[PDB]
């Protein structure tokens, strides 16, 4: 082909600028994949962990970060950019709470991040910070909310989300799965998530290499599932 | 760099043929 | 049965091939690629086939092939010659007592003579001269000349970079002539440095805004 | 070659060509040497003439009662860094009523010259300093390079064709410790003749000496007190 | 090397056998070539 | 690839200052001599048209009552150097209530010079000769666009610099008198000129310790010329 | 077609310029005004 | 190729080239090894001599960042010195702000973020240093961390940086580090250093060791000369 805009952020003929696509496919060098689902009183995030050596510690690899007492986040793509992004998000939440007196909903926080990225790419001289965003949180009279932010300033919230390397297969599998019936029960969500990852990766999971995170109306506090309880969940779903 | 170029040519050497000798030696 | 090696043109691979030939008695047979293109009749096919037949004759035989690699990747002789090479390449006796050495400086194209599936086997890379390479090369080529004992070859290796063994030989040549200019009885480190400036045609003067 | 353009760009071999290109700026100027004793630090500079009727350019310049520098390379950056020297030493004397130790001054200079080799819009400082000083720990000899690397050395020499001075220093390294001034001076300046080509010899017109001691303030001699130092030396073995 | 072939073997060097000449047009090359063909005392061959 | 003042060379040679160095080559010659009795200075005028006003074009300007400057090279930049020299001299006098040595004046000027790219433009393209009488006696200094000091006993700048340098080297000696130096310099200037020397092509300047004023000669050059 | 012939010609020079059996007291001069359009194979140490 | 000049541009595949050029540039520095014992942390560095005119105290690669933190620079020296200055300033700022010693994890994150700040704009170039941080506290134990120029930071039990980055850790991992004190580590890491191509083709080098853990009451300092020389004897005869 040809590259009118291959070097910077200007419009090509046919009106398609080429740097943001490179940013989009720069998301796959992480070599991971994550899934997120929503049930009537629960929100679940599942992802896998790769530990290629034993000299590596185990508590300094998790990609699950706490945003605030009711809002949790998961990351993809490269690493450092994710840390900068979560630092910005924490700052935004604190400022909102100080200014307005009540709690930040997930919607406004997601919009703030999207606007940041958009202004960031409108001008030149700044590399558009290539990492994807997924957040979950519980609020009242809406229940569980799951949202995702895009390196081009797009954001949307939806029932079944997948990201990483195998999205084209995991999303299709979730489409086939969810059409029959809604995942009403709490444990069906974990069922569906584990089964989706197992089928898309064509392998079952040793418990020490999986990270999951759930939030429920019973306790909006963010919580990370420990090894024993994931053992119980896996052996229950895998009889 | 597109091409609209040209070139020269070498000749065709093969032209000779044998002929009947007409020596007169007694 | 055949081994390839590639690298920068300054590496002097011919040195290695020749030294290996001296270290054997396998009826040294030599060839050059461009010189094989002759008379627009794919004649190179006939010469290649002659060569291999002779190799089968003089069973302890090494094939030496160094240059030709372009086969028209952008000429009707060249495809035929590549055919001759490639077919006779895998027609060799499986017992394998003739050997083949191919030492080209390009890997610029890969269409000709695929390096996998048994058509070709071993590869060798050649680095550009390293730190020890330069000191060693100058130290060997100087061996005939009378040299002062205290030449710090390490500084010479330090100042040379992007600058290959053949040029180091040229420096070893030039220092002697320079010394002959002033009638010097033996070479000195400054003579070497001036040579190391001479071979790139630079000139030294007093610029008048330094120091 | 397109990587050989600016300071902010790397190379596929992981090198920056601009620092290396600024390195040879120190090979254009004259040669000078420096060394230290148990109680004194002495540096020697060769003054280069311009024409037959022009004054020779000066190399050794005064900085402060306990610190001096030589010079080798560009002229502009030389005066700029000298100005910085004076300013910093005077500030420390004003604030703490004590002289500034040499080591932290050198560290500050490294910090100062670091910035241009990473920002866009300025060239590095191509000057080969040699710092000689005396502090509570005794004498001190230091070197800096355009690459913002500073070294401690017991003896050093820089400039055009400076390796010969290095080799001579190596073959006579041992005995610099116990010798005093009036032989250490000629011991050090015996290293310049190797720099000189074999047709001319060192004279009384083109040499400068700087000495700093424990009780002797930093002092510069040239053209008048050089004669007591240049008398009685072994001529080159021609 | 064509008149005093002893310095090279005395010191231990070998005489070169090829020289290329280059410069801007008019600088003065072919004139030097013509000059050396006067005091050559040997066969000279002009080549078209 | 020397299209930048802020760039080095594969051998380490700045290729912008060199061009300004040679830009002086096509100015006009000027010769200066130092002597125990005082400092002498001569120039060529190189008049363009007979319809010019001769005094509008000058080469010697008196910075102070005891210092003088000769100029070669570009025209515009000379003004920017000269006014700074005058201002600095007056400021130093105001602060310290005395007159500085010529060496410090050269120092201030050069300190201005070396900021072509140092701050945060092209380098200046002129060459200057400073001559004066300080407490040490007569003094003469040479200043070039790189910002380098130098003291010279006798020096010629501009075009024909090397042409006159060799000739000047053979006749100078320290045991010299001002009267003889003026004549020698005029002889040199006659040889290097292409127009027949007269009184409308040169202009002199002399400064003496006890005669620090009168830095010109006007229309008695005719009798200075005729005795050649 | 026509061009390649000259190629052969230049090769016949090069391999005849060097090889084995030192040529001896036979010297060659090359002169040109346009050096940058020369085949690098000519600048081999031993030929020029 | 293109796309490899600026640090603010993506490749068609989607990776920035300047940072990885820095990655492959840092490889040529000499190897330094950080290891931890159940009650301390050990830093070991190899340092090549230059000429014979050096006092042996030049080019120190161990820096007193704070009262309890260790520094393990490896790469281009000037950039490392600048980073050390940044870390010192950050620690002093935190001390003034809240009046107690900075936790190791927090400081490591701050320095990593500041390092990451130089991989976005096109007017600057990425750093050329990867190093280590380590600290022992009576409340938190022994902590180690490693920083690379890309901007990635997390901990280890033991790691190495240099040419033989993996070769050293190959035989480091065969040590059951969980239960011996650092007094034995001091003598074994010298042999660890001497194992991998120290003077196969070089001229000479010299080794320096650091000390931080429970023994020093949370203090970080260079090892005493007697223990270091004893370790040298043990390692050199072990080499035999
Ligand atoms: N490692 C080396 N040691 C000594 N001499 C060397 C070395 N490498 C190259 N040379 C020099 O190179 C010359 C021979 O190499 P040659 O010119 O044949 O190069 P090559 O790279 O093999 O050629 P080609 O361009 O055909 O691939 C001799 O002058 C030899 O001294
Ligand atoms: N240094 C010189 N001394 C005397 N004459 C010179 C000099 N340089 C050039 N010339 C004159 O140049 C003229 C022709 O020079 P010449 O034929 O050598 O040029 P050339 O460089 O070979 O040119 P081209 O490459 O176009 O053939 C002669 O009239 C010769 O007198
Ligand atoms: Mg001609």
């Amino acid at each position: 082909s040809a590259g009118f805009d291959r070097h910077i952020t200007i419009f090509s003929p046919e009106g398609r600028l080429y740097q943001v696509e490179y940013a989009f496919k720069a998301i796959n060098q992480g070599g991971l994949t994550s899934v997120a689902v929503r049930g009537k009183d629960c929100a679940v995030i599942v992802t896998q962990k790769k530990v290629p050596d034993k000299l590596l510690d185990s508590s300094t690899v998790t990609h699950l970060f706490k945003i605030t007492e009711n809002i949790g986040c998961v990351m993809t793509g490269m690493t450092a950019d994710s840390r900068s992004q979560v630092q910005r998000a924490r700052y935004e939440a604190a400022n909102w709470k100080y200014k307005y007196g009540y709690e930040i909903p997930v919607d406004m926080l997601c919009k703030r991040i999207a606007d940041i990225s958009q202004v960031y790419t409108q001008n030149a001289e700044m590399r558009p910070l290539g990492c994807c965003m997924i957040l979950i949180g519980i609020d009242e009279e809406q229940g569980p909310q799951v949202y995702k932010c895009d390196p081009a300033g797009y954001y949307c919230g939806f029932k079944a989300t997948a990201a990483g390397v195998k999205q084209t297969e995991s999303t299709s599998f979730l489409e086939k799965k969810v059409k029959k019936k809604f995942d009403w029960t709490f444990e069906q969500t974990v069922e569906t998530a584990i089964t989706c990852l197992s089928t898309v990766l064509s392998i079952d999971f040793k418990p020490s290499e999986i990270e999951v995170g759930v939030v429920t109306v019973e306790n909006p506090k963010f919580r990370i599932l420990t090894e024993a309880e994931i053992d119980a969940h896996l052996v229950a779903l895998a009889e | 760099q597109p091409s609209g170029n040209t070139s020269s040519s070498a000749l065709m050497q093969g032209q000779r043929a044998p002929q009947k000798p007409s020596q007169n030696l007694v | 049965k055949g081994v390839l090696m590639y690298g920068p043109p300054g590496t002097g691979k011919t040195l290695l091939a020749r030294a290996c030939a001296a270290q054997t008695k396998a009826t040294f047979l030599k060839l050059a690629g461009p010189q094989l293109v002759q008379m627009f009749i794919g004649d190179g096919a006939k010469l290649v086939r002659d060569a291999f037949a002779l190799a089968k004759e003089k069973a302890p035989s090494i094939i030496f092939i160094d240059e030709l690699d372009a086969i028209g990747t952008k000429d009707r002789e060249v495809q035929r010659t590549m055919l001759e090479l490639l077919n006779q390449l895998d027609g060799f006796q499986p017992n394998t007592q003739v050997k083949v050495i191919a030492a080209t400086n390009r890997v610029d194209i890969l269409d000709p003579a695929l390096l996998r599936s048994g058509r070709l086997d071993r590869k060798i890379e050649f680095p550009m001269p390293n730190e020890e390479a330069r000191a060693r090369i100058m130290q060997i080529h100087s061996r005939k000349m009378n040299v002062s004992p205290d030449v710090n070859y390490e500084e010479l290796a330090r100042c040379t970079d992007d600058f290959n063994g053949a040029q180091c030989k040229a420096v070893c040549v030039e220092a002697g002539m320079i010394a002959l200019r002033r009638g010097a009885t033996e070479l000195t480190h400054e003579d070497y440095m001036e040579g190391i400036l001479e071979v790139q045609a630079k000139k030294k003067a007093n610029l008048q805004y330094y120091a | 070659n397109q990587y050989d353009n600016d300071v902010t760009v790397w190379s596929p071999q992981g090198r920056i060509h601009q620092i290396e290109y600024a390195m040879e700026a120190v090979k254009q100027g004259s040669a000078t040497v420096g060394l230290k004793s148990k109680t004194h630090a002495v540096l020697v500079a060769l003054k280069r003439a311009q024409s037959e009727l022009a004054a020779h350019q000066k190399k050794i310049l005064h900085v402060d009662n306990h610190i001096g520098i030589s010079i080798a390379g560009l002229t502009a950056d030389a005066r700029l860094l000298c100005n910085f020297m004076r300013q910093e030493c005077l500030d420390s004397r004003f604030v703490f009523d004590r002289p500034l130790p040499v080591s932290r001054l050198v560290s500050l200079i490294g910090s100062k010259t670091q910035i241009p080799t990473q920002r866009y819009g300025r060239r590095p400082y191509g000057v080969g300093l040699l710092i000689a000083g005396y502090d509570d720990m005794g004498p001190h000899i230091f070197q800096t390079c355009p690459s913002a690397n500073y070294f401690d050395c017991r003896a050093m020499s820089i400039g055009a064709r400076s390796q010969s001075a290095r080799t001579y220093l190596e073959r006579h390294m041992s005995e610099f410790m116990e010798c005093n001034l009036n032989e250490l001076v000629k011991h050090g300046l015996r290293a310049l003749r190797e720099t000189l080509p074999a047709e001319q010899d060192l004279t009384t017109k083109n040499v400068s000496i700087g000495i700093v001691g424990k009780d002797l303030e930093f002092t510069i001699y040239d053209d008048d007190d050089v004669s007591p130092f240049l008398e009685g030396l072994e001529e080159r073995p021609q | 090397p064509l008149l005093h072939p002893e310095r090279f073997v005395n010191l231990g060097i070998e005489p070169p056998k090829g020289v290329l000449l280059f410069g801007p047009p008019g600088t003065g090359k072919t004139l030097c070539a013509r000059a050396v063909a006067n005091r050559t005392d040997a066969c000279f061959i002009r080549v078209i | 690839y020397d299209r930048g003042v802020n760039t080095f060379s594969p051998e380490g040679r700045l290729f912008q200052v060199e061009y300004a160095i040679e830009a002086i080559k096509l100015g006009s010659t000027a010769i200066g001599i130092q002597t125990s009795e005082g400092v002498c200075l001569a120039v060529e005028k190189r008049i363009t048209s007979p319809l010019m006003e001769p005094s509008s074009i000058e080469k010697i300007v008196e910075i102070d009552a005891h210092i003088g400057c000769a100029m070669s090279g570009l025209i515009a930049d000379a003004k920017t150097l000269i006014d700074k020299a005058r201002v600095e001299t007056q400021n130093h006098w105001f602060t310290y209530n005395e007159t500085m040595t010529v060496e410090s004046v050269t120092q201030a000027v050069s300190n201005l010079a070396l900021q072509f790219g140092e701050e945060d433009s092209r380098p200046f393209g002129v060459a200057l000769l400073f001559g004066g009488v300080d407490e040490k006696g007569p003094q003469l200094f040479h200043m070039d666009p790189s910002g380098t000091f130098v003291q010279c006993d006798a020096r010629a700048i501009g075009s024909a610099s090397e042409g006159a340098q060799s000739s000047l080297q053979e006749v100078y000696h320290k045991s010299m008198t001002l009267k003889e130096a003026i004549k020698s310099s005029l002889i040199i200037l006659k040889q290097v000129m292409e127009e027949k020397l007269n009184a409308t092509n040169i202009e002199l300047a002399t400064v003496q310790p006890g005669q620090n004023f009168h830095m010109f000669t006007k229309e008695e050059l005719e009798e200075v010329i005729k005795d050649i | 077609g026509g061009d390649n012939e000259v190629q052969r010609t230049m090769l016949e020079l090069i391999n005849q310029l060097d090889g084995f059996d030192p040529r001896g007291n036979i010297k060659v001069l090359m002169a040109t005004n346009r050096p940058d359009t020369l085949d690098p194979a000519l600048m081999r140490p031993g030929r020029l | 190729t293109g796309y490899d000049l600026s640090a603010s541009t993506f490749s068609p595949d989607g990776r920035v080239f300047q940072v990885e050029y820095a990655m492959k540039a840092v490889e040529n520095s000499s190897t330094a090894i950080g290891i931890r014992c159940k009650d301390g942390v050990v830093f070991g560095v190899e340092k090549l001599v230059l000429s014979k005119l050096y006092e042996e105290g030049s080019n120190k690669r161990l820096f007193n960042v704070d009262r309890h933190v260790g520094m393990a620079v490896a790469g281009l020296l000037a950039d490392a010195r600048s980073l050390a200055d940044i870390a010192r300033e950050e620690a002093s700022n935190f001390r003034s702000n809240f009046g107690y010693n900075i936790p190791l994890k927090h400081l490591a994150d701050r320095v990593a973020m500041y390092v990451h700040a130089y991989t976005l704009y096109s007017a600057v170039r990425p750093f050329g240093c990867s190093f280590m941080l380590g600290s022992y506290s009576v409340n938190d134990g022994a902590q180690l961390y490693m920083i690379d120029p890309s901007g990635v930071s997390y901990g280890y039990w033991g790691c190495a940086i240099g040419k033989a980055r993996q070769a050293a850790k190959t035989e480091i991992e065969k040590l059951q580090m969980k239960e011996m004190t650092c007094r034995d580590i001091v003598k074994e890491v010298a042999k660890i250093i001497y194992i991998v191509h120290d003077e196969v083709k070089d001229k000479a080098f010299e080794l320096e060791l650091s000390w931080v853990g429970e023994l020093t009451n949370g203090r970080h300092e260079i090892v005493p000369k007697d223990i270091r020389e004893e370790a040298e004897k043990y390692a050199k005869e072990s080499l035999k």
